């Protein structure tokens, strides 16, 4: 696994 | 618990979100501010491995530690 610093942030929005 | 069967039967466009919802609180426990970014980075891993990470705390921590080491180095430079 090579981490991708460009990855989209996971926004918590589950309710 | 989220199972492989549940994931495989979900529309592909919901699969990452389903995994993310279960991984996020665990990653947030480890890293309360970087959690969103680290979760996003981990979600690029394939779904089989993500499900394994959900079931194996040592596996999740190893991936989180690698993402954090890389992210923090990136932030610093």
């Amino acid at each position: 696994f090579v981490p991708n610093v460009h990855a989209a942030e996971f926004v918590p929005s589950f309710l | 618990p989220l199972t492989a069967s549940m994931l495989a039967s979900a529309p592909p466009q919901e699969q990452k979100q389903m995994l993310g919802e279960r991984l996020f609180p665990l990653i947030q426990a480890m890293h309360p501010t970087l959690a969103g970014k680290i979760t996003g980075m981990l979600l690029e891993i394939d779904n089989s491995e993500l499900l394994h990470m959900l079931e194996s705390p040592e596996s999740l921590r190893s991936k989180v530690d690698e993402a954090v080491a890389v992210l923090q180095a990136h932030q610093a430079k």
